[PDB]
Order: structure tokens, then C-alpha cells, then sequence
């Protein structure tokens, strides 16, 4: 369905649908926004006073 | 909570760098804030957008769905401990677990005296 | 100085005022207007260390000490919440209703294939309405499906106590001619490693019934030979009878059951901006307290909803699509606008509405259907949009 | 039967009479045109009930006329202006 | 947000929605983007280069 | 009478093991709809 | 979805009005211009008007 | 613990029923079976007792009399008895429970009903009063005095009074005055019944 | 200058430029770029 | 104690759309003829359709709700019988009285989308046909193959239920006022407090001459008792300066018809019924209280 011109525009396979979910088993999935923390930041914190460097690539914290 | 509230409310509050809005404004640093704010405007002029955050901020409290088993909870506890107590024939306030005293008469500061057969603890 | 080029970073776009008659005093795309340097996308952090005005005639044109800009301050929200007319008159607690609960249980659209689709549950008004007043983000975004529901002449008066409580009294009469009227379209799967047949009413040979049957409770569905009957509130007309199967061999079947749901004595019904209230009696057409033109209310609301819920806007919703509404005795230059960051004042929309030859606070004289007799007080009337919402009190019976 | 009697014992020269299937269009105008006579002192009617079609309609009556022929008369004089009123609209449309 | 992170921050104007949460058991944690609102995903070609050309 | 997708052709194979549409790879069938005469409520 | 063929709550026959409407604003007409010719006095038949949404345009295509 | 002879429906408001009567709809009352000396469907005049949940005290549970009407799918109370409920017509459900037995018949609306739980037993003071409406136009009837009632609208608002007609009271408003007027606080005033005395010293309500 | 453009043509840029933002990403190009990113790279 | 006497005169009259006034009358009678020529007159509307070909792109349900709402010729209304009062029809199809059968069969082929239009609605009788006004009132649009063939009767009921037997879309009445100005307090009145009061007015009550420099009252009946320059006035300081008060027996009636029944017709209707349910109403009063 990805850059459908005057083909599938009226060949059934479109109804108010945008196209950003994943079809599993007949249902319809999305995916919800996990908001991390940034590991490209030095994470200063308190009770203990530390200073964190975080992983790259390998776990050297 | 971590941000306080410029005094202003207007458009060159929420940009100045020195306000207590984005967060310690050096005066050494801040932790925590108490949020306080006045709205000149109503909800009839319309709301500024700085406004409306305040509006939001001091409102979130109020739609959490939170802390509501302790009305159930206490309850139940306060029912456990009081459902078994009613009223003699005899005139005493009496518990149910081996006819124990709990109140020898009961109040005057009702005129009916007829309450010799209900459940006084449950309605207390 | 600390420059961040990863992932992660949520952005927005602003117009830098510095560089803001390059390609306006010499049909935008935006890919030119990055490319130009005329918007840019600025991080949180990157916000922070820089001056952003609010408005893009008023607070950015006198003073030149902000170099940037927003495009509106109305964007700020989200698609659900920057639809909503006068969203900063409201309460703060009654926007959220509306702009997470309400909004996705008003029926609307549906789907403009309901072929392809086989969905457990699908509901779609008959006659579905754009609303009168125009938002920004439904004006950029070009989509007439952000709006689901019907606008109704909504008035404020009591009806003989039928509206306590947040009640609704509405008009029998329009609910009979298309207003509100929706349908259901309910469907029930089964799965065959047993065959579709039917081995001994309605039933064919292949065990499923044909297209126009009325099912009711205790009829099979769909047979097998294990066959599956109705429930005690499952009923319909059937509607289509869809096979498939998928590569490891098994057969599939989708029958979906249509019915057609009328406003009844409890369906929930809801507003733009947080009012809730299910149908609580339905008048006659010759009861209502009409107007000198003849033009009777559609759904009364008590006035008491309004101080304790404290939702002001709902009253300006409905003077401007009154005002936008009428005739004028030149329709150019009109205030049809209702972008929430950026509303029109009070003697804006009261003096259009007095230009369109009514009264200044969208009230007017109505007299009694009952008695003929007129009323002391004038009572405020305007269309306002309405939503109906999915739960019907014949889906609670138990 | 549609309308039936109902004297009342408390009040002398009363009685309320129960029209089915009735509704305010009837009601209203036997009501203020019962307030015409000068030998009724009381001219009202109520729905008590919206889902029960029933109309109950309460007259009293001095002593120089019945309730029952102050509701017939209150009925014979209503005709004759639907009458009145179907002849001159006949003669202001031609 | 998995977990004063169910209530709104100055850092919220116009990244995420403050005036329209999830009430109930998730207020506050889940959070509806803005309408202008965009992400970032990869730099595919190093700015080091480009860094040290301005100074 | 079944109806398939993707292509304007009936089939009418009511059995236990036909499943797809012939001269066609895919395997949706919809009902057709027969000319019986129903009755509704205006 | 077609417009409706009566007024909600007014009752107006509006249901052979709106090719009438669409060929009025096909020209250089506005909105109130275009009601006001079509004989439309009260709000009530002019909202309908305006608020209709023309669904069988992507209904009979997809 | 479950029980059979259960129902629960939406409600919404009804003025016109009584303060002891609950509406029941004519499509679940003929399903609804009862118990009587064989088994015979639900009719006018069964208690019932009603509960709102959550139970918030002891005045959320009210045994009514059945009142069969012509609706379908919701049941109706009225909207004075929802201060005892603790809700509104809001969506919000409410659950009945039918008794079978005459046993507990007989005792349901000598103990339970609404007749029985006329004191607040957290105050000593009325369980039921105004609601919004009535409440907003007893006020607004006592505090105009000034928008006079003629003849043809007292002996309206009187079909719906227990009480008689009282003295007009005034004679002659203005030289023009074809008619006698009635104020506003005499069309309180067929509320009380003629024994009724009441006195209250912070607003100089005197009722005699 | 700093007045020449207009106080009604900068009012109809920001819609221009707002309906083609939504003309250039749409509305759900944060979940097509983040998974366009894992098919490619 | 006895009749009134109305007095009626009629200042336009059209097929649809008819103004008169009702002179020397209480509001009740005003009131009860509108009640009863807006939901009691009764018309032939369809109620029962069946179809079987129906391939369009709408639902079963949606086409037969539109059909009903088609307005129908009804002139035989106040002669037909009901559904439930015909004996001698069960009814299945046309009927001598109580039913009139329309027949519908529409099929397109062709590239462009073929309107189906209320005017190819063939009935059995001709005088129960629906109503033309252009175009016609549009059911359906079909494109290649999508055929339609349908058989719906008519039958007459009451505007009272299912609000499509009504015939009348807007009726309406009015009190006349009467405008009383003082024409003593307006001498003292300036030049521009005369046009601040002349333009807080919201529809054209009060004009100014231009031979006297004084206000007039032109086309009286437009005020909408909306009290917007009674208001002007007291803030002006001038109470007593315009006083309006509504005739309590001058009314302004305004028929409005759909094009089933004429709009004298209607109103003739509407005095016909009331009187047929005024003497239903004496004959059980007569003949329970007097014998
Ligand atoms: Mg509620
Ligand atoms: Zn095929
Ligand atoms: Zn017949």
C-alpha cells in the first residue's frame, strides 16, 4: 500500500486509515512511546552524591 | 514540585532565563517549589497559554483516581469492630461475643427511649 | 556548549524572525522553507536559551528583541484537545474529559469501506455533521472526520422537572426524521480445523444463513458438524458472510449481525466540553416553548449544570454558530473562527449576533407550547454540538 | 366509556371530570373558556401523568347552574365559534 | 512513562499535551504528543568535520 | 453462490474442503446476496 | 451519507437543495449568499446546509 | 454472595411518580417473577427493595412500591429521593433485589421504606429536602413579590396543591385593575397545612 | 523592514506553512521514521 | 358565558404558504389550532417498504428511512381510514382505502453515476403522487451494475408519530403590539441619542423621519419582543419614553405548508378535527351525566 497511485485508490484497502499499526492475527497493534532516560548525559544525583557515566555500546558504566 | 510561577503570567515571563519557572534561578541553587499564582484573567476573556498551564498544574490534583482504598478500608475496619453491638432489653448497650458491657445507658440527647431491639454500633 | 544529534529528542517547529523577508517580500512547501532557513526545528533544550513571542501580529510587532516565533499557540495541544472550541474558557478538569473519554465514545464515521472490514464491534450515525465553527487544526488538517456527532438548537430552560440531576429533555420529533440515529454492526468468528454444514430455520446448505434473515436469541449463527447459537441480548440483520483462510489450513468464517440503534429513555449523551447526561424524557414536537419564528428546541438542558460544572464557551459555542447561522439583513468578513488560544472577545460575537437581527446574549422571547402564553425571562437557544456516546442502557440490562 | 363523572362530597356543587386520550389541546381551551361564565368559580385542568393520556378537568358551580351543564355549555358555545371561525375563513379565502 | 512525574512540567509547551491526560490509574504517565511535534532518528554523516571548519 | 475478492467471478462451491476461488490464488469468498423479499418499518 | 430529505427540527423539504447549493458554490458565491437564494429564512434549515458532509463521494469509489 | 430474582437497570428522573413508587417498565416487570401462595409475574403494588452502589450508609437501601410503566429499558425514580442514593441521572446504575417470600414482604416496608427512614439517623434532622429546581423556584417565589398571579393561573397552580384556596389578598393594584391579583407567598402558603406553625428568627419567617 | 510585510499576510503564512507541515510529515511520521530506520540502517 | 365571535383577515395566500390575523380571540384557541394542524392533521406518508435487489452502497435500513420522509399528495387523507379501522383490508399491497402501492426499479449502466431521484416513484393511484417542486428529492446514487427494485404502500396516519405525516413544517402566531411613544420626552432628546437608540434596536421597528427629525413606527409587527430599546432607554434615563405591550386578542398566524395539503386547506383541517374532537368529547358527557 506504500506510494499507491491511481491503482489501489479505489481497489478497497484504504477507509479513514492512515497505515502505522502491525496486523499479528487479525488485530490491529500500535506501538505506545517509551520515554527513556539519555544515556549521552552526565546523570548527577543524591542520597548517595554520584556522578554516572552510561553504556555506549558494552556495559561500561 | 520542582518550578515555581513568574508572578506575571504574560508572554515575557515564560521567556526570561531568571524565573522561577525554569527551575533554580540562582539565588545557591533550587530544589523544590511550592507553586503559587494569581490569574488576573477569568474564564469568561479566555485564559493565556502560560495561564492555562498554572490552571492545569493546580488542577491535576483534583483528577487522580488515587488514595481512594483508605474510605473503603477504614470502613470495613470501623464495621468489623461495630456491627455486634445493639441494645438489651434490659436497658444495657451490649456486645454480641458473650453478652459483654460496652455503655450502661445510653444518651439523653434524644426524647425517643424506645431503642431497646436496634443495632446502635452498626449506625454509629 | 552542548550539541545533541540523536535519537529521542522531540522537536517542534518555529519561524525565525530574522531572516523573515527573504522569500515573503521577493503555495509554501516546507521542504523550501527549511531549506530557505525561514522555520527551523528547536529542541527542548535549545528553547531554553532564546527569546519566543506568542503571536504572530500582535506580540511580534512592535517589539523586534524575540527572533522567533510560534506558528500558533493553539498547536501546543494535541488532535483531540486543539479541536475543542474555547478550550481555555473551560475548566481544566472538564476539557480532559472531553478531549481523552468523550472523544472515543462518540459515534461518527466509521469507515468509507465497511466491506473490508470485520471488526468485533462497528457503530456509524446515518447523517454525520461537520460542525459550524472552524478550528484551526481541522482547517490545516483538512480531515472532516475530527468532529463525530450532530449539532443540535440546544436550549437553557427547565422542562416540568425532567431535567434535574443533569438530565436531558430532546425533541421526539427530530429524533424520528434522522437525528442521532445510528446502526451496529456486530460480528461473531468462528474457527474449523468438524465442517460448515448444517445437519439439521433460516440456514442454508453450507451452514451459514442468508444475506436479509432476521436472527433473534436461539438461533444458530453459524452451524457446524459445535454449532453456535445467540445469546439472550444478541440479535440483528444479517448484513455479510465472509470466509477465509490462512496457509496452515485452517477455515475461518466472520458473520456480522446489523441493527439500527434509536435514541431511547437512556442513552448517554455528551457535549464539547465535558457536560455528560443521559436522555430522560422525550416531549412532543406542540410542547416545546417555541419561537416567534416557529423554531422549536432540540435538546433542553438545565441551567444548574452550568455553575457547578463551570463550563463558559459551551454558551459562546453556541451565540457564534447561532450568529454564523443567520441571516445578516454582506456575508464576507464574518468571525467563523474558533481557534482556543485565539478567541474572539464577548462584543465580537454579540455585535454579530445583533447584526443578524437578534438579541445580543443569544437570548430570545419564546412562548409556552403548552398554554400559549408568554414566557417572562428569555430563554438562550443556539445550535451546539453534540456527540452521542456508546453506552445505551440496553446493553446494561441484566 | 371517554368521560366519566366524579362529584365531590367535600365541596358542594363540585365534580371532575376524567377525559381519556385527551391532552392539552382540548384542555386549555375548555379550561379558559369555562372562566367565561359567571357561575363558575373554579376553571382548571392537570396531566398528572405524561405515559397515562388522561386529562382531569375540576369545575365548580354556584348555586344557579350543574357542573355538568356548565361543561356542556362551556362545549356548546365552543362549537358555534369553530363554526364562526370555519365561515370566516371560508369567506376570506374566496 | 514506566515507573512528581504525574504532573505537568514547563518543559511540556508544545512537545506533549498538558491539558489532556488519562485519568484513573495512568494519569499523568501517559502522555498525548502535540500536534507539531516531531522526532529525530540518526546523523548518518559525522559533523566533526564540519565542527571544526567554524572556529 | 460465494463471490470472491480481488476479482469479479462467483464460484457456488459449498463444500467441505473447497475454501478458495477457481483460476485464482486467493482465498476469500464473500456471500452474494439473493433476491428475497424482506420486509422493514420506514 | 446524502442530505436528509426533511429539517430536523424545523421539517423543510431540503432534500432537493443541495445540487442546487454545490452549483451555487460553484460560482462566486458565499455561503449566506447561496442559502439566501434558496429561499432558506431560519437557521434551523440553514444549518443544515452547511453542516452536511457529502460521504457518497468515497463511498461509491472505495 | 449472588442471588437470583435480581435486576439492574439505568435510571433516570420521573417527577410525576411518587417518593415512595419506582418505575418499572412493562418489558422487565413481565419477565420479573414473584413468589405467591405457584409463581406469578411482577405487578403494582410488590415492594422492592432498591440499592445504589456503593452502600455509602444505610439510607442507600429503600424498598419501593412498583410502578409499571409504559418505557422500556430504564427504570425512574424521583429526583428528590436521590440525596438518600447519593448520585445522579448521570449513567449511573441501580440494582434492585425482589423479594419472594412474605416473610420478608412484610417486613420490607415496615423497616425499610421510605415511610420508616424519614429521620437522618447521622443528625437527627430530615433525610429528604429541595432538590435543585424546587429549591431554586421556592426561592425566586418568595424573594420577587412583585410578579402578581391572576385568577386563571392560581386555580391552575391549586390543581396541583393538597390544601384550598386562600383570600386573594389583593383587591386593587392599580386604578386599571379589572381584576383581583395574588402575591407570590400566598402560592407558598397552600403547602401548610392549618395547624402548621413555624417560625425562624434569622430571615422573619413567620408562618401562622 | 520590520513592518513592510504585513499584519494579514504573516497571519495566512503560519496557516500555509501549518497545513503543509501536515502535508510534508502527516500526522503518524514519528512511528514510519523510527521503523523506516530499522529496516535500512 | 357564551361564544366569541373571531374575525379573520387574510393578508397573503400562496399553495403553501399562507398569513392571516385572528382578531378578537384568547390565545387559546391560537394555541390549540396550531397544536393541532402541526401534529394532528393527518396525510398519506409510506410505512411499509420491501425490498429484494437492493445492491446500492447504503444500508436496507436507511433507504426506507428516507422513503417515508417523502411528502405525498395527500387529498384523500380526511376520507381514507386508518390501518387499524379497515376491515374489509388486511393489507398486502394496493388497497380500496386504507393502502396505496408504489412500485420502484432503477439499474445503471452506464460510466457516469445515475441519480435515483423521487420521480421515477410510479404509484397505483393518481392522485396519491408524490410531490414536485426541479430535480426531486434524491434516495440513492448508483454506479455500474448496483441495481434497486423495491414495492412500498402508503398509508395514512397521524403527524403525531413518526414526525413524517405532519404537513406542517412551520406554523406559528404572534402577539401584535401596540407602540406607545410619548412624543414629549423625544423633544428633549439630542441628535445623537436619537440614532444610539434607533441602531440598538435588532430588526427595523423604529425609523426616522426625515420631514420632521423625529422617530416613527414603521412595520410594527417585526419586534420579536426582544426588549433591547426599553433597556437603551432606561440607561439613557428615560423610563417612561417607549412602552410596548402585546394584545392579548390580536394575533399573526404564519402556515407554512410542505406541499402535501394547501395552506387553507390545512387550517380548514385543523378546524374540522378540533370540532369533530369537541363533540367526541360532549357525547360521553352527555350521555353519561344526563341519562
Ligand atoms: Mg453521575
Ligand atoms: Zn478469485
Ligand atoms: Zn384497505
Amino acid at each position: 500500500t506504500s506510494e499507491k497511485g491511481k491503482e489501489n485508490c479505489k481497489k478497497g484497502d484504504c477507509a479513514f486509515d492512515q497505515g502505522g499499526y502491525f496486523v499479528i492475527k487479525g488485530a490491529e497493534k500500535v506501538f505506545i512511546a517509551q520515554e527513556q532516560m539519555c544515556t549521552k548525559r552526565l546523570w548527577i544525583s543524591n542520597s548517595p552524591w554520584t556522578v554516572s557515566f552510561r553504556s555506549e555500546n558494552k556495559r561500561n558504566r | 514540585l520542582s518550578f515555581g510561577f513568574p508572578r506575571e503570567l504574560t508572554c515575557a515571563a515564560w521567556n526570561d532565563p531568571n524565573s522561577p519557572l525554569r527551575g533554580a534561578k540562582g539565588k545557591t541553587t533550587t530544589e523544590s517549589y511550592v507553586p503559587y499564582g494569581v490569574i488576573e484573567n477569568s474564564f469568561l476573556t479566555g485564559l493565556n497559554p502560560l495561564e492555562s498551564f498554572v490552571h492545569s498544574v493546580t488542577s491535576r490534583d483534583s483528577s487522580f483516581s488515587g488514595n481512594a482504598d483508605l474510605p473503603g478500608t477504614l470502613s470495613r475496619r470501623l464495621m468489623f469492630f461495630m456491627r455486634d453491638i445493639y441494645a438489651a432489653y434490659d436497658g444495657t448497650v451490649r456486645n454480641s461475643f458473650g453478652n459483654q458491657l460496652v455503655q450502661f445507658t445510653y444518651e439523653t440527647d434524644g426524647p425517643v427511649e424506645d431503642i431497646t431491639g436496634e443495632a446502635l454500633g452498626s449506625l454509629s | 556548549v552542548r550539541i545533541f544529534t540523536d535519537a529521542g529528542r522531540l522537536l517542534r517547529p518555529l519561524l525565525v524572525v530574522e531572516n523573515l523577508q527573504k522569500l515573503k517580500q521577493e503555495q509554501y512547501p516546507f521542504d523550501h522553507l527549511l531549506d530557505h532557513g525561514i522555520l527551523e526545528l528547536i529542541g527542548i533544550e535549545e528553547e531554553e536559551d532564546c527569546n519566543t513571542a506568542w503571536g504572530i501580529k500582535q506580540l511580534l510587532k512592535e517589539p523586534k528583541i524575540y527572533t522567533h516565533c510560534e506558528l500558533d499557540l493553539s498547536f501546543l495541544l494535541g488532535v483531540s484537545c486543539a479541536v475543542v472550541p474555547f478550550a481555555n474558557h473551560d475548566h481544566g478538569r472538564r476539557v480532559l474529559y472531553q478531549s481523552q473519554k468523550h472523544c472515543q465514545q462518540a459515534i461518527g464515521f466509521s469507515s468509507t469501506n465497511p466491506n473490508i472490514r470485520c471488526d468485533t464491534l462497528s457503530q456509524q450515525l446515518f447523517y454525520p455533521q461537520k460542525p459550524l465553527f472552524k478550528t484551526l487544526a481541522s482547517e490545516c488538517l483538512k480531515k472532516e472526520v475530527l468532529f463525530n456527532g450532530q449539532n443540535a438548537i440546544v436550549a437553557v430552560n427547565v422542562h416540568l422537572g425532567y431535567n434535574q440531576e443533569d438530565s436531558i429533555v430532546m425533541n421526539k420529533a427530530s429524533l424520528e426524521r434522522g437525528m442521532f440515529r445510528s446502526e451496529q454492526i456486530r460480528s461473531y468468528k468462528a474457527e474449523v480445523d468438524v465442517q460448515f454444514g448444517k445437519t439439521h430455520d433460516s440456514l442454508e446448505d453450507d451452514g451459514f444463513p442468508f444475506i436479509g434473515a432476521n436472527m433473534s436469541t436461539g438461533d444458530i449463527v453459524i452451524g457446524r458438524c459445535h454449532s453456535i447459537k445467540l445469546k439472550h441480548t444478541e440479535r440483528g440483520i444479517v448484513q455479510k458472510v465472509v470466509l477465509s483462510s490462512n496457509d496452515e489450513g485452517k477455515n475461518f468464517a466472520a458473520v456480522s449481525l446489523r441493527q439500527v440503534r434509536s435514541p431511547c429513555l437512556g442513552d448517554k449523551f455528551s457535549s464539547m466540553h465535558g457536560q455528560k447526561g443521559v436522555l430522560g424524557y422525550l416531549e412532543e414536537q406542540q410542547n416545546f416553548p417555541f419561537t416567534i419564528q416557529g423554531i422549536v428546541p432540540d435538546i433542553v438542558i438545565n441551567p444548574h449544570a452550568f455553575p457547578s460544572r463551570q463550563t463558559p464557551g459551551q454558551l459562546l459555542e453556541a451565540a457564534l454558530s447561532k450568529g454564523i447561522a443567520c441571516p445578516i439583513q454582506a456575508y464576507t468578513k464574518l468571525t467563523r473562527h474558533a481557534t482556543p488560544f485565539s478567541t474572539p472577545g464577548v462584543t465580537e460575537i454579540t455585535e454579530q449576533l445583533h447584526r443578524a437581527g437578534f438579541s445580543r446574549w443569544g437570548n430570545e422571547r419564546v412562548y409556552n407550547g403548552r398554554s400559549g402564553e408568554m414566557m417572562r425571562s428569555m430563554i438562550f437557544m443556539g445550535p451546539t454540538f453534540y456527540q452521542r456516546l456508546v453506552h445505551m442502557s440496553e446493553d446494561k440490562v441484566k | 366509556k371517554k368521560v366519566s363523572y366524579d362529584r365531590d362530597t367535600k365541596i358542594i356543587n363540585a365534580a371532575s371530570f376524567t377525559v381519556e386520550r385527551e391532552d392539552h389541546t382540548i384542555g386549555n381551551i375548555v379550561r379558559m373558556q369555562l372562566h367565561r361564565d359567571e357561575n363558575v368559580l373554579f376553571a382548571g385542568y392537570q396531566l398528572p401523568h405524561p405515559l397515562k393520556y388522561k386529562i382531569i378537568v375540576r369545575i365548580h358551580t354556584t348555586s344557579q347552574s350543574s357542573p355538568m351543564q356548565a361543561y356542556n355549555q362551556a362545549i356548546n358555545d365552543l362549537d358555534k365559534e369553530l363554526d364562526y371561525l370555519k365561515n370566516q375563513f371560508e369567506a376570506e379565502v374566496a | 512513562q514506566q515507573v512528581d512525574a504525574r504532573y505537568p512540567h514547563p518543559s511540556h509547551w508544545g512537545r506533549v499535551c498538558f491539558l489532556s491526560t488519562p485519568d484513573g490509574e495512568n494519569c499523568g504517565l501517559v502522555k498525548n504528543m502535540s500536534l507539531l511535534g516531531l522526532v529525530s532518528t540518526q546523523s548518518l554523516e559525522s559533523v566533526v568535520e564540519k565542527l571544526f571548519a567554524c572556529g | 453462490t460465494y463471490v470472491c475478492g480481488d476479482c469479479g467471478q462467483e464460484n457456488t462451491l459449498k463444500s467441505g474442503d473447497v475454501i478458495q476461488c477457481r483460476e485464482c490464488g486467493y482465498r476469500i469468498l464473500y456471500k452474494k446476496r439473493t433476491r428475497r423479499v424482506v420486509q422493514y418499518e420506514a | 451519507m446524502i442530505i436528509p430529505v426533511r429539517c430536523f427540527t424545523c421539517g423543510k423539504v431540503i432534500g432537493n437543495k443541495w445540487d442546487q447549493y454545490l452549483d451555487l458554490l460553484q460560482l462566486d458565491y458565499t455561503e449566506g449568499d447561496a442559502l439566501d437564494a434558496l429561499q432558506l429564512v431560519r437557521y434551523c434549515c440553514r444549518r443544515m446546509l452547511m453542516t452536511h458532509v457529502d460521504l457518497i463521494e468515497k463511498l461509491l469509489n472505495y | 454472595k449472588r442471588s437470583d430474582h435480581t435486576f439492574r437497570t439505568v435510571v433516570v428522573g420521573d417527577p410525576s411518580l411518587k417518593l415512595n413508587e419506582i418505575g418499572i417498565p412493562e418489558s422487565i416487570a413481565k419477565r420479573l417473577q414473584v413468589s405467591e401462595h405457584i409463581f406469578r409475574s411482577l405487578m403494582d403494588g410488590d415492594t422492592v427493595l432498591m440499592n445504589r452502589p456503593p452502600s455509602i450508609h444505610q439510607h442507600s437501601l429503600i424498598a419501593m412500591t412498583v410502578r409499571i410503566l409504559p418505557t422500556t429499558s430504564v427504570v425512574s425514580l424521583n429526583p428528590i429521593c436521590c440525596l438518600p442514593f447519593r448520585g445522579d441521572f448521570d449513567g449511573d446504575c441501580l440494582h434492585g433485589y425482589v423479594p419472594q417470600s412474605i416473610q420478608a414482604k412484610v417486613e420490607l416496608d415496615e423497616l425499610v421504606a421510605l415511610d420508616k427512614q424519614l429521620i437522618n439517623r447521622q443528625n437527627g434532622r430530615n433525610l429528604l429536602s429541595l432538590g435543585q429546581d424546587s429549591l431554586t423556584a421556592a426561592y425566586l417565589v418568595n424573594v420577587e413579590k412583585n410578579c402578581y398571579l391572576n385568577r386563571a393561573q392560581m386555580q391552575q397552580l391549586q390543581m396541583y396543591c393538597p390544601f384550598q384556596l386562600p383570600p386573594p389578598a389583593i383587591i386593587k393594584a392599580s386604578p386599571s385593575s379589572t381584576e383581583p391579583q395574588w402575591t407570590g407567598m400566598q402560592l407558598f402558603g397552600m403547602l401548610f397545612p392549618p395547624g402548621f406553625d413555624y417560625t425562624y428568627p434569622l430571615n422573619n419567617v413567620v408562618v401562622s | 523592514n520590520l513592518s513592510e510585510l504585513g499584519e494579514g499576510f504573516l497571519q495566512s503564512f503560519c496557516k500555509k506553512a501549518a497545513t503543509s507541515f501536515f502535508d510534508k510529515y502527516g500526522l503518524i511520521s514519528h512511528q514510519l521514521n523510527s521503523y523506516n530506520y530499522f529496516i535500512e540502517h | 358565558t357564551y361564544q366569541r365571535f373571531p374575525k379573520i383577515k387574510i393578508r397573503e395566500l400562496k399553495d403553501d404558504y399562507a398569513k392571516f390575523e385572528l382578531r378578537e380571540t384568547d390565545v387559546s384557541m391560537a394555541n390549540a389550532l396550531r397544536r393541532v394542524m402541526i401534529s394532528e392533521v393527518p396525510t398519506v406518508a409510506i410505512d411499509l417498504v420491501e425490498i429484494e435487489v437492493n445492491s446500492s452502497v447504503l444500508n436496507d435500513e436507511f433507504i426506507a428511512h428516507r422513503l417515508g420522509l417523502i411528502p405525498l399528495t395527500s387529498e384523500r387523507a380526511m376520507s381514507m381510514r386508518f390501518s387499524r379501522d379497515c376491515d374489509a383490508c388486511d393489507g398486502d399491497g394496493q388497497c380500496e382505502f386504507c393502502s396505496v402501492e408504489f412500485r420502484l426499479s432503477s439499474k445503471c449502466v452506464t460510466d457516469q453515476t445515475l441519480d435515483v431521484t423521487s420521480r421515477d416513484l410510479y404509484s397505483a393511484d393518481p392522485t396519491v403522487t408524490p410531490v414536485d417542486f426541479h430535480k426531486g428529492i434524491i434516495i440513492v446514487k448508483l454506479r455500474r451494475g448496483q441495481e434497486l427494485k423495491l414495492r412500498a404502500i402508503a398509508r395514512k396516519g397521524i403527524g403525531k408519530d413518526h414526525a413524517k405525516w405532519s404537513p406542517a413544517a412551520t406554523v406559528t402566531f404572534m402577539y401584535e403590539p401596540d407602540i406607545i411613544i410619548n412624543e414629549d420626552m423625544m423633544d428633549t432628546l439630542s441628535d445623537e441619542e436619537k440614532i444610539d437608540l434607533i441602531e440598538s434596536s435588532p430588526t427595523k421597528v423604529f425609523g426616522m423621519d426625515p420631514v420632521t427629525r423625529q422617530v416613527v413606527v414603521v412595520d410594527p409587527e417585526a419586534y420579536t419582543y426582544d426588549e433591547e430599546v426599553i433597556k437603551k432607554a432606561e440607561a439613557m434615563g428615560k423610563p417612561g419614553l417607549i412602552e410596548i405591550s402585546p394584545k392579548d386578542d390580536s394575533f399573526i398566524f404564519t402556515v407554512e405548508s410542505t406541499g402535501a395539503v394547501k395552506a387553507s386547506q390545512l387550517v380548514l383541517n385543523a378546524i374540522d378535527l378540533l370540532k369533530q374532537k369537541l363533540d367526541a368529547v360532549r357525547l360521553s358527557d352527555d350521555t353519561v351525566e344526563a341519562d
